[PDB]
């Protein structure tokens, strides 16, 4: 029926309400998903050393502790000694790679999982990971396209010696002599593949992981991330009805209905993001605060044609409340200074605050006759300059220009200099002294006589008429 | 040589769709925030609807931050906050844009009545809307699987189709889908297929829509527009100062609604951007996208969906489409229409002393009006040092300035205007005369053209600033240059009332008066006799007079005689110039004769002698009327002595018929009409009684017993002279007044037996009220209706202007006297006057050409036609003129306020409409609505039917609801058989031959037929003769010319029949077409030329088609016009009037006609 | 601007920080003053005349 209010009401009404048990189900799914990515982050060597390089910048006064960690499971001293533990577990696991290492690589993860990272930092890690995987995909697809598409080799036979290695020369130089139909064709592109293999094998140096593992790890991460959003989305969809129930209170506050319910939906999104079901707090009354918070916080900001800071808004509301009771309490209405004593502040601010708080009047407001004459049609232009004046400006130029030719060439130059007449800016009488080489008092005398010469009327009768 | 890049003087204009990059070209920055002003310091918040960085400095030549305040620094972009320091004027120009997250539909192309996106994709509207709201999925580029390209799927159905075919099939939903559709669309391929399919199937239902669609497509292809552009990527923002936030008194602010709208569009948009980076669920981002769609739609044109309401105010906020739109079309040039400087206005008074070329102007008004002229003149002679000192002088009102004003006033015409401007005489130029007092004085003779009474009407003044305007005013709009109505050549300067009452009392004669019988040498000593008190103004006297006749060859002959006349006529002769014979002043000089006097004076001596003549007539009329001491007393109204008896006899009649109804001898209805008839006859009886008594009752004595002449009683002289009053109104004063009518329209059978000289009782007055009330109501409403008529007329004509000199066609229409049922309801001499002969006309014998081929027929030539008995003359008309895109002056006529043939370039369309419209106030089937029906071509309710083709006809088949009529031509094929319902009584004889266009029944006939069956000249003759009947019944003189030009515009379009260049059935300009088959008649194809059929369009329908779209957006519905043009990329070349007025350049007519001509040839040339 | 500044310099006038809003009799109308009323905000000191 269009009217987008309806096509929403009907689109969400399909989603079935969550049972109190179903809520924990979804919340449980979230925990698994995130813990997967947490564990997946713990399994990246570069992810540890980077955190190390960051704390070494913290102890070197190149950063602050607030810009890196939000705290662990569970103060500068505690932070310092906790980071030492991480560094400790890294330096053992590092040298044990000579098979058995795995048991210690498993413990290095555990300690790292205690760190609750700042969201910005966490995002950068994952970004670094996905960017590293782009770097791997670049080389994977290059070596594939340089063989299959260019040199005409089937992909069926291209993957046999790839899996498990994709670094060393077992596949590239030992498979071209096999005399298969696709074998002898691989020589033309050899120069381009083997030189691009550099970054491919370098990744296992930087990241300290064979190209094998590099895909797996962030694949589980991808899976986990998907699961998280899946569940969280699911949760939000279940509680849309709650948002609707809250926004129906705030309707006429000056924002549209669908505007309200959308802003509230974001609040609900935040509520899911920060919710922990292990606390036993019913999800309804926990999200209500977040949803209600978003609505008001939005209404305060954008609902006005002139944005006002929050504290200003709250001030205004307090006045309405008093004016309500005091309307009938006083039998007339509180005097402009009445609410002033009731309110904390200097109390003369009532006038100022009350003025800027007012909403602008529609310039299209019809006034009179019902005719197309509208308020905006009556607002005159004050920034323009009337022609009856502009004519006198062009004249005054011709005036002073005439009267400055009646003087000596230096009096005109000195007077045109001391004022902005036909020149950029103007020059201080000391500056003028530098241009003429005879300086200080000398110039000032000349100025006096110049103004004096225009004072006694022959010159004077024309310029005096400009001041009325 | 290189063309240009910077500012030239543009011709034409183009309109089209806007690319996203094209929108970005105008934008000097993206508005990223709903913020307006800082809220304390009211400076604009940066990157907001009001932004110094994006748009412009708040104050002239000053940086926002304030670092660079000096007027020297100009092209500097401030390093702190980038603001190029420039005039604040640039905040009125620079635009902006907004990059929308999701695509958005343009409400104009979605919801315009012929939905553009819909018929471009050949897709229904409801489906397209269903896809925009994410209420269903639509296929795009379906490939070969299961599915149509435009097919729509549901939730489950899309899912099933995807599991079967993963790829090689594609479907989207929402705005992105439609945009994908439009981009994927290949117009060339669709065009070819549609051409074949058109040919294959023959059905009217099928190919009507078919041809409509194909036209759009090839147009859209030729346009240069790419379909994707109907979906908005980038949204332009209007410059801030066009929706200002400007402060008000008391510190409150006021701003345009667009801000409230624009703000909304941003927020929702921004939120959507946020909702993408937050990975929200589908159900939400979908709702947000719809919300964005609603906001954009509401922004562009509000009211086509939900009608969003402005903040805190119930009244819906006005959107951008409503700024252009309005009532009607555009606000700018439509009434009304912009205020104008150098003007004023006030109450008007008489000023009988004025010459006809001048007017009294209040001192104060002229001072404030000419202020710049006065300032410049004061220091040109050196009475003021500088312009300021001059200002102080006039502000001090120093005595010396008044003489300087006499200089700037002397030769400097001013424009005077009255409230209901109808014909061009509603504005006239005068020479200003400085007058003490605050009232405008207006020459009495002009009071007729303005329809300006003195009961307090106010008039407006305009100063002609530019030199060309002074000379236009003096040579065009001047009072003395228009003395004649453009509607008919009769003088509109005709003396009004007091003046003609003077001349009537002047030349008149009683039976015996002082000086009767004596003789005088000449008019000089005649006045000497009168003024000295010896002789009475009217007495029969022989005096020697010298008259003149120019009957020689360009030479005035003189002849003297003793004329038998009166003293007054003798005195009056002093004014009559030269070549007029004394016969003209020897009569009683009523208002009718006194007009033909001035007319002849104009057609003989020319313009200049007539003017000074007219002045003198006014002066003497007022003067002598004052001497006369005419008055009106209560004893001036003479009631018949026999009235009471007449009432009684008629009173017996009613009781006789009543006695017949009581006894059943007569029916109730028959009684009513009868009684009503006897009372009516009685009124006539009383009227022609008091008229006899009142008219002649002066009975006076010369040397004998008695004699009787026309009465000198005051009120008769008024009515007789033609000054004021008429037999109808007089009848109401003395004799009984009428039989009034009860509200339902019936007429009460007990008339008003009393009159105004006697008293009316309670009932009689109360019954009188309805007539008064209906009178006032009818006029007050019909006044507005008349105006409406002129509106449609000037719209349908307008751009028609005299262009060529002689188109050189022998064609024309046959002008005969109207000869209606009696003798000559209007003569031949009036019908042919001032027109041009189509071909030479014969005497009764031949090889004798009286009037030779095309010659202006003036007063002598028309009298030469009257000398001979010639009853019929064929005359060139504007309807037959061969000139394309205009009328040749040779085909029009002479008519103007001047007697010369119409000049090259005068705009006849306007004056045609004005001439028809101005008298429309006096009209009341029949009346003013009858005229409107005629010009609208409307087919009547129960029309007649004309024989489709000549030859013997007969009746065939039987009664199905139509009893077929079968026509049988002699030589040609029979097959024409028309289905006529037989329950309408026929006329056509079943056994007789009827010519095509004969009467097959009775009743009115649709002029469409008359055009089709009888021909062009026939229908134009029908219109002019019928409409002229309507007007002439009311006594309105309107020359047939004007009606003919409207007619020509009625037939502007025709529908092609044959082919070989353009489309079969297209209605199109006969100008374009005829010029196209005349070009084809030679060169090109040997002859491929196509046959057309002239069409008849009603006035309101014919005005619809105008090449220039800027004109159409004015008086039509703005929204549809802009869209329908924007798709085709139509390029408006101006060339017309309406459009040139909007853009504010010289009208391509009159004084401007030289300009456009000179430019038009420079164009499309080297 | 430059030339206005020279004008004040020659004639030595101090251009005020206040602009003149004073109520003056409309053009052309002339009469006698029959009354004066002074309304004042509550809390601002009434001037002498008031
Ligand atoms: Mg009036
Ligand atoms: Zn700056
Ligand atoms: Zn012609």
């Amino acid at each position: 029926t269009t009217d987008p209010v309806r096509m929403y009401m009907r689109e969400m009404g399909t989603v079935e309400l969550l049972t109190r048990e179903g809520e924990i189900d979804i919340a449980k799914r979230i925990e698994d998903g995130i813990n997967q990515v947490q564990c997946s982050v713990a399994e990246y060597p570069e992810a540890i050393t980077y955190l190390l390089e960051q704390y070494d910048r913290v102890e070197a006064e190149e950063a602050r502790l607030s810009d890196l960690i939000t705290g662990f499971v569970d103060d500068p001293e505690l932070a310092r000694e906790k980071f030492a533990e991480l560094r400790a577990q890294y330096v053992v696991t590092r040298d044990t790679i000579k098979a058995t290492a795995q048991e210690e690589i498993l413990k290095l993860s555990e300690v790292f999982k205690q760190f609750r990272l700042v969201p910005k930092q966490f995002d950068y890690l994952v970004n670094s990971m996905r960017v590293m995987m782009d770097r791997v995909r670049t080389q994977e697809r290059l070596i594939m396209k340089l063989c299959v598409e260019q040199c005409k080799m089937p992909k069926k036979n291209f993957i046999t010696l790839f899996t498990g290695n994709e670094t060393s020369d077992t596949w590239f130089n030992a498979a071209i002599a096999m005399n298969k139909p696709w074998s002898e064709k691989l020589h033309d592109v050899s120069e381009e593949v083997h030189r691009a293999l550099q970054k491919l094998q370098q990744i296992e140096e930087e990241t300290g992981l064979t190209i094998e593992q590099v895909k797996d790890i962030n694949r589980r991460m991808s899976i986990g991330e998907a699961k998280a959003r899946r569940a969280k989305k699911e949760m939000v969809e279940a509680n849309l009805r709650l948002v609707i129930s809250i926004a129906k209170k705030y309707t006429n506050r000056g924002l549209q209905f669908l505007d309200l319910i959308q802003e509230g939906n974001i609040g609900l999104m935040k509520a899911v993001d920060k919710f922990e079901y292990r606390r036993g707090y019913k999800f309804s009354t926990y999200a209500t605060w977040w949803i209600r918070q978003a609505i008001t916080r939005s209404i305060a900001d954008q609902a006005r044609t002139i944005r006002i800071p929050v504290h200003m808004i709250e001030t205004i509301n307090k006045l309405n409340r008093i004016s309500r009771q005091m309307l009938q309490e006083m039998g007339r209405e509180p005097t402009p200074e009445e609410l002033a004593e009731r309110m904390l502040m200097p109390e003369d601010k009532i006038r100022k605050v009350l003025k800027i708080a007012k909403e602008p009047i529609s310039m299209e407001t019809p006034i009179g006759d019902d005719e197309d004459s509208h308020l905006g049609d009556f607002i005159e232009d004050t920034t323009l300059e009337l022609p009856l004046d502009s004519a006198t400006t062009e004249s005054l130029r011709a005036a002073t220009h005439d009267v400055l030719a009646g003087l000596t060439a230096r009096e005109a130059k000195v007077l045109r200099m001391r004022f902005g007449i036909d020149m950029n800016t103007d020059y201080t009488l000391e500056e003028v002294g530098k241009q003429f080489d005879v300086t200080r008092e000398r110039i000032r005398q000349i100025e006096a006589k110049a103004l004096r010469k225009l004072r006694h009327p022959s010159r004077s009768e024309v310029l005096r008429s400009f001041l009325d | 040589l290189k063309a240009q890049t910077k500012t030239e003087e543009f011709d034409a204009i183009k309109i089209a769709l806007a690319s996203p990059d094209m929108i970005r070209s105008w934008s000097f920055g993206e508005v990223k925030k709903p913020e307006t002003i800082n809220y304390r310091t009211f400076k604009p918040e940066r990157d907001g609807l009001f932004c110094a960085r994006i748009f412009g400095p708040v104050k002239d030549y000053e940086c926002l931050c304030g670092k660079y305040k000096r007027l020297k620094h100009r092209g500097v972009i401030c390093e702190k906050c980038g603001v190029e320091v420039t005039q604040t004027k640039v905040r009125r120009e620079r635009m902006g844009h907004i990059e929308l997250a999701s695509p958005t539909a343009h409400i104009w192309f979605l919801k315009s009545l012929p939905s553009r996106i819909g018929l471009l994709l050949d897709m229904p509207l409801r489906d397209i809307e269903r896809v925009l709201y994410f209420e269903s999925y639509v296929v795009i580029e379906g490939g070969m699987t299961n599915l149509e390209r435009q097919q729509i799927l549901t939730e489950e159905q899309y899912l099933d189709a995807l599991e079967e075919f993963g790829d090689e099939f594609d479907a989207k939903m929402g705005a992105e889908a439609i945009q994908a559709l439009l981009k994927s669309m290949d117009l060339e391929q669709e065009c070819e297929q549609l051409r074949e399919e058109l040919n294959e199937t023959n059905s009217e239902t099928k190919r009507k829509k078919l041809t409509k669609r194909i036209k759009l497509l090839e147009a859209f292809v030729q346009s240069g527009n790419k379909p994707e552009w109907m979906i908005l990527t980038v949204l332009p923002v209007l410059p801030p100062d066009l929706r200002p936030l400007v402060p008000l008194d008391g510190g409150r602010f006021a701003t345009s609604d667009l801000n409230d709208l624009y703000r909304r569009v941003i927020n929702r948009n921004n939120r959507l951007k946020r909702l993408l980076d937050l990975a929200a669920p589908d159900i939400i981002v979908r709702n947000e996208k719809r919300m964005l769609q609603e906001a954009v739609d509401a922004l562009l044109d509000n009211g086509r969906r939900g009608r969003a309401i402005t903040g805190s105010n119930k009244r819906p906020l006005k959107s951008l489409a409503d700024m252009i739109k309005g009532k009607q079309g555009r606000f700018r040039q439509n009434l009304l229409g912009k205020r104008v400087d150098y003007s004023g206005r006030s109450v008007i008074t008489v000023g009988p002393y004025l010459r006809l070329h001048q007017c009294g102007l209040p001192k104060k008004m002229a001072l404030e009006l000419f202020k710049p002229f006065i300032y410049g003149k004061l220091e040109l002679r050196g009475l003021a040092t500088t312009i300021k000192a001059a200002k102080k002088m006039v502000e001090r009102e120093e005595a010396v300035v008044w003489d300087i004003l006499d200089e700037v006033i002397r030769e400097h015409p001013v424009l005077l205007n009255r409230a209901p401007t109808l014909h061009r005489l509603g504005i006239q130029a005068f020479e200003p005369v400085l007058i003490e007092g605050k009232a405008i004085q207006l020459h009495p003779l002009v009071c007729a053209a303005y329809n300006a009474d003195f009961d307090g009407d106010q008039m407006a003044v305009h100063v002609p600033l530019t030199l060309e305007a002074q000379l236009e005013a003096r040579a065009l709009m001047m009072s003395t240059n228009n003395i004649l109505s453009p509607a008919n050549g009769e003088p509109i300067i005709v003396p009004s009332q007091d003046v003609v009452l003077g001349l009537y009392y002047m030349t008149r004669d009683c039976v015996n008066a002082k000086g009767e019988g004596m003789v005088l040498t000449g008019p000089k000593e005649a006045e000497r006799l009168y003024r000295s008190g010896l002789a009475s103004l009217h007495a029969r006297v022989k005096v020697r007079i010298t008259e003149y006749e120019k009957d020689a060859n360009g030479e005035l002959v003189a002849k003297t005689s003793l004329k038998d006349t009166t003293v007054g006529r003798a005195i009056l002769w002093m004014i009559v110039p030269k070549g007029l014979p004394y016969s003209i002043v020897n009569q009683a000089l009523g208002k009718k004769a006194i007009s033909k006097m001035l007319n002849t004076c104009y057609r003989i001596l020319g313009l200049k002698p007539t003017v000074i003549f007219a002045d003198q007539i006014m002066y003497t009329g007022f003067a002598y009327a004052a001497r006369s001491g005419a008055s009106v007393g209560i004893d001036d109204m003479v009631i018949p002595e026999k009235k009471h008896e007449i009432i009684s006899e008629a009173e017996a009649e009613v009781a006789e018929i009543q006695e017949q109804f009581q006894s059943g001898l007569v029916t109730a209805g028959e009684r009513y009409n009868k009684v009503i008839d006897i009372w009516a006859a009685a009124n006539d009886r009383v009227s022609k009684a008091m008229m006899d008594n009142l008219q002649t009752e002066t009975v006076i004595n010369r040397d004998g017993q008695e004699e009787k002449q026309v009465s000198f009683n005051s009120i008769y002289m008024m009515a007789d002279s033609g000054a004021r009053g008429s037999a109808a109104q007089i009848r109401q004063l003395a004799g009984m007044r009428g039989l009034m009518a009860k509200p339902d329209g019936s007429i009460i059978e007990t008339p008003i037996t009393a009159n105004f000289r006697e008293g009316l009782n309670v009932l009689q007055y109360f019954i009188s009220t309805h007539g008064a009330r209906k009178g006032l109501a009818d006029t007050a409403l019909k006044t507005a209706n008349s105006g409406y008529l002129t509106r449609r007329l000037v719209d349908v004509a307008q751009d028609l202007v005299v262009t060529e000199d002689d188109c050189g066609t022998h064609e024309g229409i046959m002008m005969t006297p109207v000869i209606e049922g009696g003798d000559v309801k209007e003569p031949l001499r009036d019908r042919v006057l001032g027109r041009v002969t189509a071909e030479d006309v014969l005497k009764p014998g031949t090889a004798d050409i009286l009037v030779p081929r095309n010659t202006l027929l003036h007063e002598q030539w028309c009298d030469l036609l009257e000398e001979n008995s010639v009853d019929a003359v064929k005359v060139r008309s504007v309807v037959s003129c061969d000139t394309d895109f205009g009328v040749c002056a040779h085909c029009y006529g002479r008519d103007l306020a001047r007697g010369h043939i119409i000049n090259k370039g005068e705009a006849i369309g306007v004056i045609a409409a004005q001439s028809i419209g101005e008298p429309g106030t006096q009209l009341t089937t029949g009346g003013l609505p009858r005229v409107a029906d005629l010009f609208e071509a409307r087919r009547p309710k129960e029309p007649a039917i004309l024989a489709e083709i000549s030859g013997i006809v007969s009746f065939g088949k039987e009664t199905k609801g139509k009893r077929r009529l079968v026509i049988t031509p002699v030589d040609g094929s029979d097959p024409y058989e028309e289905m006529i319902p037989k329950w309408r009584q026929l006329n056509v004889f079943e056994g007789e031959r009827v010519e095509r266009g004969d009467v097959i029944s009775d009743g009115p006939e649709a002029p469409h037929d008359i055009l089709r069956l009888r021909g062009v000249h026939a229908v134009t003759r029908y219109i002019v003769n019928e409409v002229q009947d309507v007007y002439r019944l009311q006594g309105v003189k309107i020359n047939d010319k004007h009606i003919e030009v409207i007619v020509r515009q009625m037939l502007r379009k025709a529908t092609i029949v044959n082919a070989g260049s353009s489309d079969f059935l297209e209605g199109e300009q006969v100008e374009y077409s005829r010029v196209k088959i005349a070009n084809r008649e030679l060169e090109a194809n040997g002859k491929v030329g196509a046959t057309y059929s002239r069409d008849l369009l009603g006035i309101t329908k014919a005005s619809l088609a105008t090449e220039s779209f800027i004109s159409a957006a004015s008086f039509q519905e703005t929204t549809r016009v802009l869209t329908e043009a924007a798709v085709a990329g139509k390029r408006d070349e101006l060339r017309g009037l309406k459009e040139n007025v909007i853009v504010g350049r010289l009208i391509p007519a009159g004084t401007g006609y030289a300009y456009h001509q000179d430019r038009m040839r420079r164009r499309a040339a080297g | 601007t430059p030339e206005e500044k020279l004008l004040r310099a020659i004639f030595g006038e101090k251009a005020s920080d206040v602009k003149d809003s004073s109520l003056r009799v409309p053009n052309g109308v002339s009469g006698t003053v029959i009354d004066v009323q002074v309304f004042t905000r509550d809390g601002v000191e009434k001037d002498k005349r008031a």
